[PDB]
């Protein structure tokens, strides 16, 4: 999920725009 | 800004500001 991809790991804006409407 | 460690609020705040108008959804588990 969101959290082990971008809070213990460091995130991106592709991770970020996974979740995106 | 989020090419870093973002946790608790700040993922949120993160959210908010890259996805817009298109929302998003926050899915701890």
């Amino acid at each position: 999920g969101i959290v082990e991809q971008c809070c213990t790991s460091i995130c991106s804006l592709y991770q970020l725009e996974n979740y995106c409407g | 800004f989020v090419n870093q460690h973002l946790c608790g609020s700040h993922l949120v705040e993160a959210l908010y500001l890259v996805c817009g108008e298109r929302g998003f959804f926050y899915t701890p588990k």
